[PDB]
């Protein structure tokens, strides 16, 4: 019945109308949380992943001049911006910006969606077409960029290596 | 976790009779639970534990090849 | 020595028995 | 039953791929393979390819397909 | 040990993290 | 001037929990500012960083962490307490408001307490 996997039954709590639906959830996840808090979760975790994948492939030929002479490595990178006092001031401008967006609402006891289907944060200032196939195509660049941003770290730990020396000529 | 799941799954919820059926939980919990418990703790001691006191190594890579006795069985 | 793989393989096997746990924990 | 059937076509399967893995493996292996062992179904051969990481990969995506199709399949 | 970073992030996970969300979990359970 | 009745409401009255015409969030946000400000001092001075040079930046991020405890606390309590909602503070949406200005403020409160400290240290 499930599109994605017909062998199993449709997930019940998922729908057609909701972006990037395959009816693929074989762990049944949608049964044991809300779907409306994991369709957020995953838009969020895509749109972070998405921002997280062009933070390496933009630094990487550049690095911001006033930060030149840190390392491009996640972790390395991680530790360098930490020590600085960089991460920090990031950390609290993601938590302003995370109790804005979602004016307060933000435990999964609270947060409601009155006028707004999952996703729908109030943020379009250029106005460009939202209610149609662009949410399907806001998934599939999320979700392809969080698989992307794990192939990228992973790679990034296995031989120190940079995301795009990766893609010329080289085997283990 | 999927042994005690299934268990309270209704088609493998255990009949109150399959709980009370004493002769047949003794005979299972002696011979398998203990018994061959002990049998197959024999078989660790006598193939990997007692080599291992002796320098010899024996694990998974090797059991098969490496008799525990020179004599065999 | 067990290598850093061997820790994250042990994590996600632990990350299962949670699931399974909480499968189980729901339905008691 | 249920069970017992879905158990019973694993192994059917399983096994098929089995049989004919040690066959064609008899008959030739891949050279970056350095297959030192021409016996498939030894413990010499079976231990050099868990040290390779070849049995260490099928197991991921056999343990990943088992607990996220095999178990909800079942 | 060889991932010596792993103990800097669970400790704090189970140790105030994870604790704080069972707390308010069992919280909001046990009032409703 | 009666002191226990006249003196005390009046007073009590001005606060911005009880003051006429405040927003949900207004509230929050002078209440928010009041904490966040002097909730920096005990651990400026007497936390495990103080005779460090991380002295003042660990006492900012401590009352931070603290006030998100209290915030998270707050929206508990409004939670468990409110299943009506309405504009009021004793309500669903009212004290999710005040809680959302609380955080803003002793955030904003406490940023401001350590910018003092730095500009007259
Ligand atoms: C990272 C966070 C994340 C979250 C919160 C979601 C959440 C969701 N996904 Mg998405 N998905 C993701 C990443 C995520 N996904 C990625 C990276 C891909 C690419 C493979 C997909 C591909 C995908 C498809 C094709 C479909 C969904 C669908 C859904 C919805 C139902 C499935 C479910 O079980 O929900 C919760 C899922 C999780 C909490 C994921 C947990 C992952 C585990 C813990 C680790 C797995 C690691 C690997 C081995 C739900 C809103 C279905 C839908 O109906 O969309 C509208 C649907 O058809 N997802
Ligand atoms: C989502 C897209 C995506 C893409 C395009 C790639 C692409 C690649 N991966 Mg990556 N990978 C990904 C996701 C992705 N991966 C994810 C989600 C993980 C889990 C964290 C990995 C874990 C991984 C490992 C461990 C390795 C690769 C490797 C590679 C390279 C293959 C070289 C080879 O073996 O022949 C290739 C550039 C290999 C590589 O980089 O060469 C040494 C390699 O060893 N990947
Ligand atoms: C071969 C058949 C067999 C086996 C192996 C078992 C095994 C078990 N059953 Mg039983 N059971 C069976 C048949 C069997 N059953 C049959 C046919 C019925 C129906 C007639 C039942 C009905 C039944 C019920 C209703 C229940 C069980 C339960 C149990 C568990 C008891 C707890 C435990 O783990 O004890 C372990 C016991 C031993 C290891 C035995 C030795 C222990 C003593 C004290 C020796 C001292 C220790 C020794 C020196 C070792 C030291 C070790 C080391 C630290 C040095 C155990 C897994 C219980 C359970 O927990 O289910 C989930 C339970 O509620 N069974
Ligand atoms: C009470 C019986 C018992 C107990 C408590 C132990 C305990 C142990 N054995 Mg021993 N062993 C036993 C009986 C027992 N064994 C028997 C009958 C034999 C055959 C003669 C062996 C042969 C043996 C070898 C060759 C090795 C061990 C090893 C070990 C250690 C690690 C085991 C492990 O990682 O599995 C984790 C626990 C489980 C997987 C429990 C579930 C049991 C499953 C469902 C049954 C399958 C058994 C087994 C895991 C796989 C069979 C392999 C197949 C080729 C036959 C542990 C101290 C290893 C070691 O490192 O030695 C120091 C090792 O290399 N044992
Ligand atoms: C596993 C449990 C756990 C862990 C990991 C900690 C960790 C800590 N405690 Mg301890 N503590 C605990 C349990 C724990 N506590 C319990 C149960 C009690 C009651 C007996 C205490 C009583 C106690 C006292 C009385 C004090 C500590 C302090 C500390 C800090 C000392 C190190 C330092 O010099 O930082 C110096 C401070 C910093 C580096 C600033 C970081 C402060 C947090 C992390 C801000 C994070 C803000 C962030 C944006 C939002 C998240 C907030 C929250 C949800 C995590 C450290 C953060 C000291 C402290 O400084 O706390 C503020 C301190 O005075 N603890
Ligand atoms: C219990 C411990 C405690 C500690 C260690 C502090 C420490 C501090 N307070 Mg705080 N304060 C506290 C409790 C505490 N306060 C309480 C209970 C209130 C009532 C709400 C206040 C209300 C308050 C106000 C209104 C102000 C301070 C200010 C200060 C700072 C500068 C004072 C100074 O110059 O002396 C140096 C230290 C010693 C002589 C020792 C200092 C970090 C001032 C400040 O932050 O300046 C920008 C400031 O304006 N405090
Ligand atoms: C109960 C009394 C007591 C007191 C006074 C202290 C005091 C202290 N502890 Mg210790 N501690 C205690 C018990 C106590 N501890 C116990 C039982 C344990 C468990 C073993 C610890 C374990 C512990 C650890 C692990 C650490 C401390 C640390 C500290 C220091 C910093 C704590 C801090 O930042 O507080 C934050 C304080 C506040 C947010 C506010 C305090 C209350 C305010 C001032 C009340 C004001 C009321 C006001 C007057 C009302 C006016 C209203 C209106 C009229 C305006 C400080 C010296 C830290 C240190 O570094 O030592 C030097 C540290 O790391 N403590
Ligand atoms: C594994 C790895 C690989 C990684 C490749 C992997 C598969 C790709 C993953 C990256 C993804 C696709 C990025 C996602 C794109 C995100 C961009 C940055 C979006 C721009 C802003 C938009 C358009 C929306 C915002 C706005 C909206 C709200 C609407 C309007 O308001 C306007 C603005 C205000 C712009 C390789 C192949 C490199 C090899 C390497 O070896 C190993
Ligand atoms: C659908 C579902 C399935 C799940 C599918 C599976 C593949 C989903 C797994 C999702 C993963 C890959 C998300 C990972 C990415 C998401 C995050 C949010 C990335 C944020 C990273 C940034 C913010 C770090 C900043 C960094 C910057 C940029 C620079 C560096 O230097 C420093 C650091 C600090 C690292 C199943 C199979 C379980 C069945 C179920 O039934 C249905
Ligand atoms: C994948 C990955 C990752 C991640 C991971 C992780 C992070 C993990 C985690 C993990 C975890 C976090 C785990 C968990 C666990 C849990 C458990 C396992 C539990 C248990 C339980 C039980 C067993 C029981 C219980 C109970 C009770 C007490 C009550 C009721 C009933 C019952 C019985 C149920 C990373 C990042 C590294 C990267 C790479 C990849
Ligand atoms: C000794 C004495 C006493 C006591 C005292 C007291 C109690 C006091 C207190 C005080 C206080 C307690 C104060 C405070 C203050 C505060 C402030 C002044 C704040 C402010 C802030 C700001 C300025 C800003 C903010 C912000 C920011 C920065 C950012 C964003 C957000 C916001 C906007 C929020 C009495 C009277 C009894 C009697 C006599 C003697």
């Amino acid at each position: 019945q499930s599109p994605a996997m017909p062998f199993l039954s449709k997930p019940p709590n998922l729908s057609p109308d909701m972006p990037g639906y395959r009816g693929f959830d074989p762990l049944r996840l949608s049964d044991a949380f809300d779907v409306n808090w994991l369709l957020e979760g995953e838009v969020k975790n895509g749109r972070v992943a998405m921002l997280a994948c062009l933070h390496f492939f933009v630094t990487e030929y550049y690095q911001f001049p006033f930060y030149a002479g840190a390392p491009k490595l996640a972790a390395p990178a991680h530790d360098y911006f930490v020590k600085s006092g960089a991460m920090i001031q990031i950390l609290v401008f993601i938590g302003f910006l995370e109790m804005v967006l979602h004016r307060g609402k933000v435990l999964y006891s609270d947060m409601e969606w009155k006028g707004r289907k999952p996703g729908e944060l109030g943020f379009n200032p250029l106005n460009l077409p939202n209610d149609k196939a662009m949410k399907d195509r806001e998934i599939n660049n999320g979700r392809l960029a969080m698989l992307g941003f794990a192939g990228i770290i992973h790679g990034e730990f296995l031989n120190g290596k940079m995301p795009i020396e990766q893609i010329t000529n080289f085997q283990p | 976790l999927l042994a005690g799941w299934l268990h309270i799954q209704p088609k493998f919820k255990p009949s109150l009779s399959w709980f009370k059926n004493n002769e047949s939980r003794l005979n299972h919990h002696l011979a398998g639970l203990f018994g061959v418990s002990s049998l197959a703790w024999t078989g660790h001691l006598v193939h990997v534990a007692i080599p291992a006191s002796r320098g010899q190594h024996v694990g998974w890579d090797n059991f098969i090849s490496v008799a525990p006795h020179p004599a065999g069985l | 020595m067990i290598t850093d793989n061997q820790v994250f393989v042990a994590l996600i096997m632990a990350l299962v028995c949670g699931y399974l746990a909480v499968k189980l924990a729901a339905q008691l | 039953l249920e069970w017992m059937r879905e158990a019973e076509v694993k192994h059917c399967r399983v096994a098929m791929l089995a049989v004919l893995g040690v066959i064609a493996q008899e008959f030739g292996t891949l050279d970056f393979y350095h297959a030192q062992s021409k016996l498939q179904l030894s413990p010499d051969l079976h231990n050099q390819f868990v040290q390779n990481g070849a049995l260490q990969q099928v197991l991921l995506f056999v343990c990943a397909w088992e607990f996220f199709v095999g178990l909800p399949a079942l | 040990m060889s991932a010596s970073y792993l103990p800097s992030i669970l400790v704090p996970t189970v140790g105030l993290i994870l604790p704080f969300a069972t707390m308010a979990i069992l919280f909001v359970a046990i009032e409703k | 001037p009666i002191n226990s009745s006249s003196l005390t409401r009046g007073y009590l009255a001005q606060l911005p929990i009880y003051r006429s015409g405040l927003s949900p969030f207004l509230r929050g946000l002078e209440i928010g500012m009041a904490h966040g400000y002097f909730l920096i001092g005990p651990f400026v001075e007497l936390g495990p960083l103080r005779n460090t040079e991380m002295k003042y930046l660990a006492g900012l991020l401590s009352a931070v962490g603290l006030v998100v405890i209290l915030t998270l606390g707050m929206l508990l309590y409004g939670y468990v307490s409110f299943t009506n909602d309405s504009q009021d503070v004793e309500s669903l949406e009212g004290w999710r408001q005040l809680a959302s200005g609380f955080l803003l403020g002793a955030v904003g409160g406490a940023g401001f307490a350590y910018l003092l400290i730095y500009s007259f240290i």
